[PDB]
């Protein structure tokens, strides 16, 4: 259709067509004109709301500096149209799926809306496998169930990226299917790193003879708010084909979604509604749902997205992150406490779960050692106000053990990274179940009560703990 | 003519209300009778809102307004390398015209995922507690946080001195500090001939408010000029604390929704919007760098309140310094326990890391001990070398303001406690040490600090040169 | 010019003068009927917006009780016009320039905006001299360098104004040139006392041979919102006379510069704006910054302004006391806690901070002992809530040197005061440089440690504390 721009106020449009053009709601417009001296169509948006009068509001995927009123707006007649497919893998994509890596056209086959309707009630399951990560924390406390949607949470700094990359190097570079990350609302180096890293393992095209099984998606900080709110749904309208379409099991990496909220909170209030608990949208909670039954397993295939979460002020509490955890089979809450104490992961063992801690689903020396490795850490843990100022001398030495035993629990779940080989300075250590479960259960058992306690940090296995 | 031309409305709090100027572009220039220049934000249905920029005490409700149909265009060019410039790129220390060739946006894209490349380039800062466990590098964004009277202009003023000549220009930008203190500053660094290389753009708290957000973004443009042109750059922008609170300001003023503290809905686009724009481009593009130590005013240690949270959460690393650990003797004040680098070691030569990164093991040893000593009646003497060798290292970290040691001083000073040199010594002197010792290896022995840097590493030879040297010296206290 | 009265909400008026008559913003105007038959001019206002439709808004400086619409305003054609010179010592001033000293009209040569540019970036200065006051805590922790701009913090009842006047007497009395105190939204008894004393002590007229070296200006608690606003400005007005045009080193003794920006708050959403962080005005920062670089040193002359500063609630973090740091080369935060322990002045030894705090400004003696002596103060302050309850029996003899020690430096650092005969009960004394150093550095020498603790509180030096 052909509507004129009559507001420009920031990140959003409010275009005005005739009282028979009406652009549907999430129907993307595009308008004409822009930058310093030169005609480019990059200023598109989508369809929000129909204010009445014959005006609908709307937000741009592109900054809007340099645009006029009166400028031409067309209905493209749907929504905004991702292209997706295997021609998609080894590129690095916008948020309106133009590639911006530098090698060419995309040659697709198809196109495909960023807003699709969820799986239906039939179209679910309730497997659950499980996801050996390599971390002694992850899974012994909180596993991941395939298929699961995993919460990994923390504040400012705390090793979700980090996190996110070991998860690429110990689970999607040896993966038996395709993966995907999403760039949403991070910084540019977290991507040119994570691109240049993957292009020496090899997962992109070193020659393009095509055997990549990653597709990146890059909106990051500098973009405008339409947008990060917006490329979560391009990295998974892409997944949402080779789940279905090719039947394969793929993995959705998400740099943090709560940079999705945010830029959803930024145009909230610039559309005109009224804020809610502490500040956000009062759409919060219809946001981050509808784009979270989608990534998703279903019969036809599956999805694993390993997905981090930013929590503004170290607060739980937070309506932005604690949202995320309904979606969540698991979780793995990174402390800035426990990690001001020098143990990375910096994850709290107390406060990370996984539907599947079950002895139905993965064992009882799993399950048992989990809670007996816990229930210490929940009795040091109530002893350290204690002993901290009642120190030791009347402590029971049915109750010092605790102590030790616990500290070197404490200090035994910490473990160096592959990519934080520079952060620790030591060589890492890939530490499956086994490995974990045993070197724990050695633990529990007082068969070490003679090991000091720095025998345990940063160190690979139980072995690798005594020597 | 309500086409290019327009009558203003009101004039309420330095905000203007034009109205009519249909051609108008968002981000677009407009000038007033009395001759104040302004931005445009606010495209409303039948009334432009355009935010002033100086006293708006002059517009009158009548006035017409003409549009400059420019975009905040700032000049640029070699030309300033030294003059105290302003918001809007024009002197204000009275030296006359600034020779500008060609002219960038004051806002303009930052450099993508391809047009860069990881930090390998490193940044010496003249500072031992810094470019030793702090490693920043070129095109890397350092963040430096600490409340009031905390050292910060100090770290970015030795910094930028530390600076030898032709090998990175600098940018000094002052968004809220006073006229005084950025003299007491402007001139610190003549007197020391850094000035050669380094622009000021700075505002004022007596400026008017749209003004204080454009000084960073000044800053940034002048910086991108030498970036693009295969040269390196160094910004500090003095509180960008500051430059949100200016950012409230006009929100509020153009009646748009707040939000935490008031602060509006895009008050971490301020920040992601200019700190993007530091980078270190792909040899496909020149090689070109620059590296942003913003700065970053805290509450009584509240690192996790709104701006202070977003900053950090943009940065590439912190150098968080403390109120707490001043007089402590620690001067300057480096919470090298909580002060990080993502860039990694990465940003630093080979000499470095062999007693750096050995440094940093023994350093954040200590930090698990570091209470007990007052309280240590009975220790064993495998936690005793700890909490010896500890506070050692610490009076190496100390430095008096004002004086960046060279690299090979980096080395060379650390290399003396790190070795079991400076162990049996006694704390309270310590400092004295290398201060004789430095000087009497540059007067005697300037012959091995050249012998340093060339190789860029220790031989198995001057370190021994260097043992005969420290021992020996060590032995004149 | 001849405007009507509109609207009148509180203190602002919306006059409405003809589409030619368009009072300038801060252009001041005055309306000409008022109280109880009588019709007196008080009434004065200051253009502060230009709503449009043909309308200014205006805060008067005066109470707007018994003023009706309709009413004829009048554009003066320039701002408010305070008369400055030598001829306003020795009396005392409204926020319009009227004696309120009740000694006959005010001869002046001429008047002078309240409303002028700060000095170039050209017109200033980096000489930096000290200030020695005569407390045990200030010239020695935080010197005042002078030209500069001391900022005196505190809550609700510390002594600031105890502490603004030990300054007059210590510094002011005997100050080689001029001095001017601000009536910055406090108690009139403040007034009152501070003129019946610089009365006895000479400072004012005791005949009109005209002596004075002292010009004051009066805007008390009662006054309306739009008067202590611009008291400050008054004070200030007269201040950048003698600096530039007499080329003389004046004073500025503004009690609680905080009431400026109170009374600014209380304009704002009755202008018509949208409030901020903790309720202040947007325009929090363009209003306490304009006038206080102004408060400054320049080539000309100088300006060494001892300001006080309301602290809301006890809390820093408050937006209006926390923007006056910037402006500060020195500041003396008085805590209510360790004013709870009756040592006085209530001076935090921690929380005080100036730029001359420089071994290239002062000394390494002044230097290093000062920082000695808060180093003492951090390690006790950590030792607290540690012996508190873990007792000291297992503390170093090494150790438990820091707390006889730093209590004997915590009680050394109290000093009665001239002014406060009333509060101690024990003669003033006055504590230079050379005394205080000294003192402190028998102190941190052990010199002292059989001596009690009880022995260093209110005592002049140290010799009077070996006595």
């Amino acid at each position: 259709n052909l509507g004129r721009i009559a507001q420009i106020i920031g990140p959003v449009l409010n275009v005005a067509f005739p009282p028979g053009k009406m652009p549907n709601i999430y129907n993307a417009l595009i308008v004409k004109g822009r930058d310093t001296a030169g005609q480019p169509m990059n200023v598109t948006c989508e369809v929000q709301q129909l204010l009445g009068n014959n005006r609908v509001r709307a937000v741009a995927m592109s900054a809007t500096d340099g645009l006029t009123r009166g400028m031409e707006v067309i209905d493209t007649g749907a929504p905004l149209s991702v292209p997706v497919g295997g021609p998609t893998l080894g590129r690095i994509f916008n948020v309106l799926g133009e590639p911006v890596d530098n090698l060419r056209p995309v040659d697709t086959r198809t196109t495909s809306p960023i807003h699709r309707s969820a799986p239906a009630f039939t179209q679910l399951d309730t497997k659950l496998s499980i996801f050996e990560t390599g971390i002694k924390v992850v899974n012994l406390l909180a596993p991941y169930r395939r298929g699961g949607k995993i919460g990994l949470f923390g504040g400012a700094g705390v090793g979700k990226t980090v996190l996110i990359m070991e998860l690429i190097n110990n689970i999607a570079k040896a993966h038996g299917g395709v993966s995907v990350f999403g760039g949403v609302g991070e910084r540019t180096r977290e991507g040119n790193d994570l691109y240049m890293e993957m292009k020496e393992s090899g997962v992109i095209n070193e020659q393009n003879i095509a055997e990549s099984k990653v597709a990146l998606v890059y909106g990051q900080m500098n973009e405008p708010p339409g947008a990060r709110m917006r490329v979560g749904l391009t990295a998974l309208t892409m997944a949402e084909y080779f789940r279905d379409v090719n039947e394969q099991d793929v993995l959705l990496f998400i740099d943090n979604i709560f940079r999705f909220v945010q830029a959803g909170s930024e145009v909230s209030a610039l559309l005109g509604r009224m804020p809610s608990a502490v500040g956000y949208q009062p759409t919060l909670s219809t946001e981050m749902g509808s784009l979270q039954e989608r990534i998703t397993s279903t019969k036809e295939g599956s999805i694993t997205s390993i997905q981090a979460v930013y929590v503004p002020a170290d607060d739980l509490t937070d309506p932005a992150p604690a949202t995320t955890f309904a979606h969540l089979d698991a979780t793995t809450v990174l402390s800035r406490g426990l990690a001001a104490k020098g143990i990375y992961p910096a994850v709290d063992p107390l406060d990370s779960t996984s539907t599947m801690l079950q002895p139905r689903i993965v064992g009882e020396e799993h399950y048992e050692i989990a809670q007996r490795v816990k229930e210490t850490l929940q009795r040091y843990k109530e002893l350290q106000d204690i002993i901290a100022i009642l120190g030791l001398d009347e402590l029971s030495e049915e109750d010092r053990l605790t102590v030790a035993r616990a500290r070197k629990i404490e200090r035994f779940l910490s473990q160096p990274f592959f990519v934080a080989e520079v952060f620790t300075g030591s060589p890492g250590k890939y530490v499956g179940l086994a490995e974990t479960i045993r070197g724990f259960q050695l633990i529990l058992s007082g068969e070490l009560d003679s090991l000091p306690e720095q025998a345990f940090y940063l160190v690979g296995n139980i072995d690798e703990a005594t020597a | 003519k309500v086409v290019n031309t327009g009558t203003v409305l009101q004039v309420g709090d330095g905000i203007a209300r034009i109205h009519g100027l249909d051609e108008v572009m968002a981000g677009e220039l407009v000038e007033f009778e009395e001759g104040t220049i302004g931005i445009a934000l606010n495209l409303e249905s039948n009334n432009v809102g355009v935010v002033l920029m100086g006293d708006g005490l002059m517009i009158q409700e009548g006035s017409s307004v003409k549009a400059t149909g420019r975009i905040a265009q700032i000049p640029v060019s070699e030309a300033y390398l030294g003059r105290v410039i302003n918001a809007l790129a024009k002197p204000i220390d009275g030296r006359g015209e600034i020779t500008a060739s060609e002219s960038r946006l004051i806002e303009s894209p930052a450099p993508g995922i391809m047009s860069r490349r990881s930090v390998y380039e490193p940044l010496q800062t003249g500072l031992i507690a810094i470019d030793a466990m702090i490693p920043v590098g070129r095109g890397q964004r350092e963040l430096i946080i600490g409340d009031r009277q905390t050292g910060k202009t100090a770290v970015a003023t030795d910094t930028i001195l530390n600076q030898q000549g032709q090998n990175v220009i600098c940018v000094y930008v002052a968004i809220g500090q006073k006229a005084s203190s950025v003299a007491q500053v402007v001139t610190n660094f003549q007197e020391r001939g850094a000035m050669e290389y380094t622009i000021v753009v700075a505002e004022t708290a007596d400026s008017p408010a749209t003004l204080q957000y454009l000084a960073p973004y000044t800053g940034a443009a002048l910086a991108e000029y030498f970036m693009y042109r295969e040269r390196h750059t160094l910004i500090i922008y003095d509180d960008l604390s500051k430059q949100a609170q200016a950012y409230r300001q006009m929100s509020l003023l153009l009646r748009r929704p707040p939000g935490r503290e008031a602060y509006p809905g895009d008050v971490f686009y301020l920040h992601s919007r200019l700190l993007e724009r530091a980078a270190k481009l792909s040899s496909l593009l020149g090689e070109g760098s620059m590296t942003a130590l913003p700065i970053v005013e805290t509450q009584a240690g509240d690192v996790s309140a709104y701006i202070p949270t977003n900053v950090i959460s943009i940065t590439d690393g912190q150098i968080f310094l403390s109120a707490d650990l001043f007089n402590a003797g620690i001067r300057p004040a480096i919470n090298v326990g909580i002060s990080v680098s993502r860039v990694g070691s990465a940003a630093q030569i080979k000499a470095m890391k062999k007693v750096a990164g050995k440094l940093k093991l023994e350093l954040a040893q200590f930090a698990e001990l570091e209470a007990f000593a007052q309280f240590a009646s009975d220790l064993d003497k495998a936690t005793q070398n700890q909490l010896a060798r500890g506070q050692r290292l610490r009076e190496l970290l100390k430095q008096p303001q004002s004086a960046p040691l060279t690299v090979e001083e980096q080395v060379m000073t650390i290399y003396t406690g790190t070795n079991g040199y400076l162990d049996s010594l006694e704390l309270d002197q310590v400092r004295k040490y290398l201060v004789e010792l430095r000087t009497y290896v540059k007067t005697n022995k300037p012959e091995f600090q050249e012998i340093i840097s060339s190789t860029k590493t220790f031989t198995e030879e001057a370190e021994a040169l260097l043992k005969e040297a420290i021992q020996e010296q060590m032995e004149r206290f």
